[PDB]
């Protein structure tokens, strides 16, 4: 049959005209199936042959495929497609998983070829007009067009999304308490009734489709219970991803490791523990996917690692209305960090995980929060709440770093918990100039070109000190030369340089980072007792400029 | 009901398209608060569903006005409204009134109901289509379009300009004075007038607006003691760039003639003219941070010299009514927090801080936020229009938050940084 649904209006665009794309004469033969089908296809109401006042034309293509016994059409509008408008953008957004909520029974429906019981703006049929000839000399030029959402057209899914909603409202009207979502031509139907209980409804909503003409071809709503899309494999109760395997062998390219990494993400929302570190680092080259990519040992760690994880299967269960969502966080290792969001005690619902590859050399606090909220969002986007927080970090740490911070941030409720990795300031510079300590006017610069630095420096003892560089550049001797004044310092030191930089990382109470000066600079501010960074305009003329730059003139002179 | 006004024919601006703004994920509480809302819009003709064939789309938000009272939707028109009034500022352009910043106090009238009147053109009801989520993306989405005259776009004002007019005519001639501005759908009304008389004066304009046509207004202040607002009762006759005192340091330590010497030179860039060299000197050795070295009696006359020539401005004052204004903020200790407003750097047009310190209210977000908004109203108010921001927060924090502390009808245009200040101090 077809459907009595409303018509939708559709438009081609703006200073737009229907298609001239004429075709190639495919061979006699399956010329002979475009009619054939086309002739049952028009007879189910679909087609209606008209061919002379509609000068537009598209090509009919044909042939058939996957495990099949018959001949299949093939028509693409894509000229068409190009003129016309754009329609509502269906789903720029599929659920996850992890937000649903537990039914007792659910069942898909194929909705048939949904497109086809489904009429056409009366006035597009126009727009969607093809050509079937007869023979290599004869052929009158046989023209069809369509009435039905045609198979292959930008239209279709958008406005069939919106049909079939049309047609489900009365009977969810009179059925409320059975949850329905689409798709792509497939129909979920789920809820809380007793396996035969819940037949009955489908059966219900099954005529009920089948009074606007959309066979659903599903005997009893044959349907398989673990359900397979987008990845993800769900049931009543539970869901999680389930095909993931790691492929084991040498000959590693890119592509297969790109793969790798992608794959392993995924598993990694419900799977507690996945890393990606050196692996994806590694594909940090540009394309040469070609190419092979040298595993070191230490992503072959990592791999062989996960590969121990996703070898035990997990699984996830769902949302709870009724309970309060919990999302406690830990930092697994250096910049990789990982979460789990749970309702009751050890049911995980989702898992994830932050990553530190933001800026260059970031604090941990600060990374806790940039991943409070990674959190924050995900939540909001699926159970439209947002999680307390289980988070490993005192509150007299935290509530020292916001205050400081140039930057805004905003802590949910959140309780602190202790385990491992704890977080905290590392070291913690002063706020004026220790009286005592050795000032220490830091210094030193390197010529690009020649590549050539000197750090070195200049205590206020008389105390000077210098060392040849070579590969350093200004804003490595910089700090270098911060490094000198650190080894040569004792407990409480006061440093002084020219550089903005050296001035900016030193204060952003950084860890870790893959710059060993740094870590070394980190380190000794560590190991100390009080430092006091100090900034002065450098070639500003002040003598302490003035004279640690002097000292330069050693390397060659300007 | 049945009995409407003429459409005035508004129009894309050529070489546009409608937009496609994508909707902000909001919590359920919203969503809620949304369906509401918007159905009684239904049920009142103000808004109708729609289909496929339609796909554009411009955000909507709940927030909650007024204190703490029931939900009041709210849709962020910035790109729509961009396109469609820029051109039509050109045309149905309403003016600026000068005076305005200079009225000992401007108050301000929520006129947005109003509006929800006059018809919105056929073929123009096809833009205002905004389209509430559902969590998850379980549901398709519940659009929308708009019949009357949404309340975020900028056309709507421009086109009840007319009707709102005679409405203030009567009173206007017999308060002559008293200077009405309208903004978006606010009512910017200012007077030199004491306080109480304004306070009546205005609620005379409440009054009568609400006789000449149901245009309602918010019953501000009750007889009753209470320790909310005190209304919006702005003073542009206070406001300045007084506190950027360089320290008076009797005890003048190396450190210190560094710091000194330090704001001197990026002041230079906003004054042009002094000279920090002759201090420069007074540092040269290569002394202890804490020591003492004010000598130099050629010098202490450049520190008094420099001192006072912060008081007395630049000519950076050229408003450029082409060039957009930018609005930039510093966080800057427990409460401070700081802007400046500018078309070219170090030519502002006017600077200023905020304060509020995290007592009952601790939220940066939340201080920040109300910034923005307190930074804004001046914006319109002096220049007439909206500064670009430049928001010291993450994007994807503030993308969250900003819509709930937020009180205000119109949403401004913004950027986030990620870039140290140096522009950190006490100013
Ligand atoms: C994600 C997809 C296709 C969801 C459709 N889906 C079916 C379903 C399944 Cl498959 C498992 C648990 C489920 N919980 C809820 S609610 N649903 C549900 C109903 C919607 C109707």
């Amino acid at each position: 049959p077809i459907s009595p649904i409303e018509t939708v209006p559709v438009k081609l665009k703006p200073g737009m005209d229907g298609p001239k794309v004429k075709q190639w004469p495919l061979t006699e033969e399956k010329i002979k199936a475009l009619v054939e089908i086309c002739t049952e296809m028009e007879k189910e109401g679909k087609i209606s042959k008209i061919g002379p006042e509609n000068p537009y034309n598209t090509p009919v293509f044909a042939i058939k495929k996957k495990d099949s016994t018959k001949w299949r059409k093939l028509v693409d509008f894509r000229e068409l497609n190009k003129r016309t408008q754009d329609f509502w953008e269906v789903q720029l957004g599929i659920p996850h998983p992890a937000g649903l909520k537990k039914k007792k029974s659910v069942t898909v429906l194929d909705v048939g070829d949904a497109y086809f019981s489904v009429p056409l703006d009366e006035d597009f049929r126009k727009y969607t007009a093809f050509t079937i000839p007869s023979i290599n000399n004869e052929t009158p030029g046989i023209r069809y067009q369509y009435n039905v959402l045609p198979q292959g057209w930008k239209g279709s899914p958008a406005i069939f999304q919106s049909s079939m909603t049309k047609i489900l409202e009365p009977f969810k009207k009179q059925n409320p308490d059975i949850v329905i979502y689409q798709y792509m031509d497939d129909l979920y139907v789920g809820s809380d009734l007793e396996i035969g209980q819940h037949r009955t409804k489908i059966e219900e909503l099954r005529q009920h489709l089948l009074r606007w003409g959309l066979t659903t071809p599903d005997k009893k709503h044959q349907k398989e219970p673990p359900f397979l899309w987008m990845g993800y494999e769900l049931h009543p109760d539970k869901w999680t991803v389930q095909p993931i395997v790691l492929p084991e062998k040498d000959s590693w390219t890119v592509n297969d490791i790109q793969k790798l990494v992608g794959k392993l993400n995924w598993a990694s929302q419900i799977y507690p523990g996945i890393k990606v570190r050196q692996l994806s680092k590694l594909l940090r080259g540009t394309k040469a996917l070609t190419e092979v990519i040298p595993l070191t040992e230490e992503a072959e760690l990592e791999l062989a690692e996960n590969r121990e994880i996703l070898k035990e299967p997990v699984h996830g269960v769902y949302y709870d209305p009724s309970k309060d969502l919990i999302a406690e966080i830990q930092k697994q290792g250096q910049g990789q960090w990982t979460y789990q969001i749970y309702q009751e005690p050890f049911k995980n619902l989702k898992t994830g995980k932050y990553a530190r590859m933001r800026g260059a050399h970031t604090n941990d606090v600060k990374q806790l929060t940039e991943a409070v909220q990674k959190i924050t969002t995900e939540s909001i986007v699926i159970w439209g709440k947002t999680p307390k927080f289980k988070l490993p970090i005192q509150k007299e740490t935290w509530e020292t770093w916001w205050t400081e911070y140039w930057q805004a941030t905003w802590i949910p409720e959140w309780e602190f918990v202790n385990t491992p990795p704890l977080v905290k300031l590392w070291y913690q510079l002063e706020k004026e100039p220790i009286v005592g300590a050795e000032t220490f006017y830091v210094d030193g610069a390197a010529n690009r070109e020649t590549k050539l630095g000197k750090a070195g420096y200049v205590t206020n003892k008389g105390r000077q000190k210098v060392v040849p560089l070579t590969n350093t550049t200004n804003q490595k001797t910089e700090l270098q030369a911060i490094y000198l004044a650190l080894q040569d310092s004792g407990l409480e030191v006061n440093i002084v340089t020219d550089s903005q930089y050296a001035l900016g990382i030193i204060q952003a109470q950084p860890d870790k980072s893959e710059s060993e000066l740094v870590n070394q600079i980190i380190e000794q501010l560590i190991k100390k007792e009080k430092v006091y960074l100090a900034w002065v305009p450098a070639h500003k003329g002040i003598g302490g400029n003035e004279q640690v730059d002097k000292l330069v003139s050693a390397g060659i002179r300007k | 009901p049945i009995s409407p006004i003429e459409t005035v024919p508004v129009k894309l601006k050529p070489g546009m398209d409608g937009p496609k703004v994508k909707q902000w994920p909001l919590t359920e509480e919203k969503i809620k608060a949304l369906v509401e809302i918007c159905t009684e819009m239904e049920k009142e003709g103000k808004i109708s569903k729609i289909g496929p064939e339609n796909p554009y789309n411009t955000p909507v938000f709940a927030i909650k006005k007024k204190d703490s009272t029931k939900w009041r939707k709210l849709v962020d028109f910035r790109e729509l409204n961009k396109r469609t009034q820029d051109f039509w500022e050109v045309q149905l352009g309403i003016p600026h009134p000068a005076g305005l910043k200079k009225k000992k106090s401007v108050t301000v009238l929520d006129v947005g109901d109003a509006y929800f009147s006059v018809p919105l053109d056929e073929d123009f009801r096809k833009y205002t289509a905004f389209t509430i989520p559902s969590i998850n993306n379980e549901t398709p989405g519940i659009r929308y379009q708009y019949n009357v005259l949404p309340q975020g776009w900028k056309g709507s004002p421009a086109i009840f300009q007319s009707s709102m007019t005679k409405i203030l005519e009567p009173f206007k001639k017999q308060n002559p004075d008293i200077v009405i501005y309208q903004y978006m759908d606010d009512l910017y009304v200012g007077s030199d007038l004491e306080i109480g008389q304004h306070r009546t004066k205005i609620e005379e304009l409440r009054q009568h607006l609400l006789r000449w046509g149901l245009t309602t207004p918010d019953k501000k202040h009750q007889k009753e003691p209470p320790f909310l607002w005190m209304g919006y009762e702005l003073h542009p006759d206070k406001w300045t760039v007084q506190p950027i005192v360089l320290p008076e340091k009797d005890s003048w330590t190396v450190n210190d003639i560094q710091k000194l010497v330090g704001k001197l030179n990026w002041a230079s860039q906003i004054y042009p003219g002094i000279k920090v060299r002759q201090l420069s000197k007074l540092l040269r050795g290569t002394k202890a941070l804490t020591e003492v070295i004010p000598l130099t009696e050629e010098a202490e006359l450049e520190l008094a010299e420099n001192r006072e020539i912060l008081k007395e401005p630049v000519h950076g004052v050229y408003y450029d009514p082409s060039k957009d204004l930018i609005a930039e903020i510093q966080k800057q200790g427990q409460g401070q927090w700081t802007y400046q407003i500018y078309q070219e750097p170090f030519k502002n047009l006017k600077t200023g801080k905020y304060a509020r310190m995290r007592g009952a209210h601790t939220n940066d977000v939340k201080q920040l936020t109300e910034a923005v908004q307190k930074i804004t109203t001046e914006s319109i108010v002096i220049w007439g229009k909206t500064p670009k921001f430049k928001l010291p927060i993450q994007k994807e924090t503030w993308e969250t938050w900003w819509t709930e502390y937020w009180q205000a009808t119109w949403i401004p245009e913004w950027e986030f940084v990620n870039t140290p200040p140096l522009v950190k101090l006490w100013y």
